């Protein structure tokens, strides 16, 4: 059969990298059109739900452990933000078939058998009677189940113990004293006000809530509409209906009382914020049910259960909101310390998500944008409630580790009380018993309540073809997957043993695979020898290592949590932009760049390093957290001219700000355009604020030294250059 | 507590 071919690669003939090779497909999935029920391209699973490290799975344990290479599945259950794009065909007569045995779902790899009248489970080559439903003008072979790797099914009364509930929010926020200073709470009751329409509500049963904290928690009773302030206090710290309401039937109330709120704490002295208490009282205000706790604080927890200082209980909370399905987002926005490394943990246990804002300040109207923006993208964002997720492998495959955001404790079942849209997961696997076919496989099922009161099951079978060619495994290795793979690794030698120990993780990752495809595969002097589709290994964890998250030397404990929090559930397509980011030539930018094909064409992007950076050019780098616009100390006056006004390049705009208007410019209007692309994705809510940096006071110097580091290729403080890692590598790996 | 609702056994 047509396997893979290893196509071997001089490491050191290919510097400066071939970066676009980060944009291209993971090895082919190579599997015989007569191994599928209906031979489509929609047959097997695509990688934007599955990317399995290994597309030729090692037949057995010896040649997994020899190979060097991790077994993981890079799983993303949805691809954006609404769920009303690009959905997977869906199942609604309510006929599921499953193996009596592995509990495995109908899919487009088993076999039927005698005359089609029995199936034989593909994962464990069970024989299962077919049901006379399937073939009630349609066949069988009509069915999405039998036709695709993805897809979803209305889930039958069974996979039910209560009726599906409706989206529930509990916005709990911060409105002591330095929420009022910042214009957090401004900025907070503003976006909501402005988005009240942006959030969900498909079966118009969304409920809502909102708790205001202080040294104290308030509360609010909101009458129907069809009725017509109501604040209770409850500063005992020890210690439902109309508290979390209809956001339909009381819209104009809503409106009403987020209005009031900025001017009822709009001169609070108190410098308290309850969170541990206040945290409690949303619990039991939406436990009931289940749903989400929404908190926005920019005030470290300084009373009342689970204070912090310069904690278990957060554990132990995430512990009982997987009772009742409870899930806790945190947006952090202050230039005081926040203790992301110990509030993150409510989140990540809740399959919710942190989102932190150093320097947080009312005072830059940039700060706002970048807030506001992503608090209504993540208000708007489409869930499930209830949900859980298990992968359920073929004969001889386990699924011994579980990465991401969500609550998992001795079992092979990943809880999600929420399950988010803009989040991945990784799942390692290990091959214990000798595969005897020559295929493998691995089906993702997920039980999930949306949010639209229905019960729902969403598979995703991949099929991958199994070998005893070292060869083939290497040639069919997904580096990006795997790169995913030792970054999750190492995100937890960090969040638990050391960063130290996680840099030494990372580097090895990259040691062992060059040395055991130099000793184990077969002219020349001295190249550092690799395959074609991992070449891009060694540039992402040698990069990686200089991440902030991972990086030798310091970085606040904040920006530091934050990262890691970031680079653990971040979607494959962006957690590589994070680590290596995409940097535009824009001054010889192509005519086509800047401008329309409503979606603005990008230039091809270069190498990540200053040695591409002429004194006069200009060049935007983009890393998926900020945007840097670097021009040139010695950019003509006509290019200083053509983007902010003036011809005078120490007249120009520095730090967080963005490019003005001007008009006759098409170079202006291009350079706008790119940046506004770069921000539009409907699968994130970051919104990435733009940073301008001219090159050949003190505030010039912190911005060039930023921007600089984000070069990854360069030699950066006590990191080697990408160049000079290579080399250290080959050093290592000889005799 | 080692059985849920999507394994249906
Ligand atoms: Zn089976």
């Amino acid at each position: 059969r047509p396997m893979n071919q290893l196509y071997p690669i001089d490491l050191l003939t290919e510097l400066p990298p071939p970066i676009t090779d980060l944009t291209l497909p993971p090895p082919p999935l190579v599997i015989p059109p007569e191994r599928m029920l209906v031979p489509s391209e929609l047959s097997n699973a695509s990688p934007d739900y599955i990317r399995s490290t290994l597309n030729a799975v090692p037949k057995n344990s010896s040649l997994l452990k020899k190979s060097k290479l991790p077994f993981g599945l890079v799983i993303r259950p949805y691809q954006h933000l609404y769920d009303d794009i690009d959905p997977p065909p869906l199942n609604e007569d309510g006929l599921i078939v499953r193996c009596r045995r592995c509990r495995s779902y109908m899919n487009p790899f088993v076999t039927f058998i005698e005359q089609g009248r029995r199936w034989r489970c593909n994962f464990c080559r069970l024989a299962n009677d077919v049901p006379m439903q399937m073939d009630q003008p349609k066949s069988r072979y009509d069915r999405n189940e039998i036709k695709c790797a993805v897809m979803e099914y209305m889930a039958p009364k069974e996979y039910t113990l209560r009726q599906p509930p409706p989206a529930t929010y509990c916005f709990l926020i911060d409105v002591s004293q330095s929420s009022i200073k910042s214009g957090l709470l401004a900025t907070t009751i503003n976006t909501l006000l402005q988005n009240l329409d942006s959030i969900p509500n498909h079966d118009e049963r969304t409920r809502i809530s909102i708790l205001c904290v202080d040294n104290a928690i308030h509360y609010f009773k909101i009458p129907l509409d069809s009725e017509n302030i109501n604040m209770m206090d409850i500063a005992d710290l020890e210690e439902p209906n109309s508290m979390v309401v209809s956001l339909k039937a009381c819209r104009q109330n809503i409106e009403t009382l987020l209005t009031k709120i900025p001017q009822i704490f709009q001169s609070n002295l108190i410098t308290n914020f309850a969170l541990g208490p206040a945290l409690k009282s949303a619990y039991h205000l939406i436990g009931g049910v289940g749903g989400k706790i929404i908190v926005v604080s920019g005030t470290l927890p300084n009373l009342g259960i689970g204070k912090l200082q310069r904690d278990s209980f957060y554990k132990n909370f995430t512990i009982d909101c997987s009772k009742v399905q409870i899930t806790v987002d945190l947006f952090l926005a202050s230039e005081d310390y926040m203790d992301v490394a110990s509030l993150s943990n409510l989140s990540r246990f809740t399959a919710g998500q942190t989102h932190f804002y150093p320097g947080f300040s009312g005072k830059n109207p940039n700060d706002i944008v970048k807030f506001s923006t992503e608090f209504a993208k993540h208000i708007s964002m489409d869930f499930c409630m209830e949900t859980v997720m298990r992968a359920r492998g073929s004969t001889g495959l386990r699924m011994s580790r579980f990465y991401g955001h969500f609550f998992n404790r001795s079992s092979d079942l990943c809880a999600f009380s929420t399950m988010p849209r803009d989040q991945s997961y990784l799942f390692e696997v290990n091959v214990d018993e000798s595969i005897m076919a020559d295929y493998c496989y691995v089906q993702v099922a997920v039980l999930l309540s949306l949010n639209n009161s229905q019960r729902r099951i969403r598979i995703i079978t991949l099929a991958m073809p199994t070998t005893e060619s070292l060869a083939e495994v290497y040639a069919s290795a997904d580096q990006l997957a795997i790169a995913s793979f030792y970054n999750s690794k190492a995100v937890e030698k960090a969040l638990n043993s050391s960063l130290d120990d996680a840099r030494v993780l990372i580097n090895k990752s990259v040691q062992d695979i060059l040395a055991t495809y130099k000793k184990e595969i077969v002219a020349g002097g001295a190249p550092l020898r690799l395959c074609a589709n991992l070449r891009m290994f060694p540039l992402l964890m040698h990069s990686l290592t200089k991440h902030m998250a991972f990086r030798s030397g310091i970085v606040p404990s904040d920006h530091r949590a934050s990262a890691l929090n970031n680079l653990e559930s971040l979607p494959l397509k962006y957690l590589i932009k994070n680590i290596y980011p995409d940097v535009y030539s824009l001054h010889d930018m192509a005519d086509e760049a800047g401008l329309p094909v409503g979606t603005i064409v990008l230039p091809q992007p270069i190498n990540a390093t200053s040695s591409l950076f002429e004194r006069y050019g200009l060049y935007l780098i983009d890393n998926g957290n900020e945007l840097f616009l670097w021009m040139g100390g010695d950019a003509v006056p006509a290019l200083v001219f053509d983007v902010f006004g003036t011809q005078d390049i120490f007249d120009i705009p520095i730090g967080k700000q963005e490019i003005p208007v001007v008009e006759n410019s098409e170079f202006n209007q291009r350079v706008r355009n790119i940046i506004n692309q770069l921000r539009n994705h409907d699968d994130v809510i970051t919104y990435q604020s733009l940073y301008i940096v001219r090159g050949a006071a003190r505030e010039v110097a912190t911005l060039r030294l930023w921007a600089s580091s984000t070069l990854v290729e360069d030699k950066i403080l006590n990191n080697e250059s990408y160049r000079e890692f290579l080399q250290i590598m080959k050093a290592r790996i000889s005799k | 507590q080692l059985k849920d609702l999507e394994s249906q056994i």
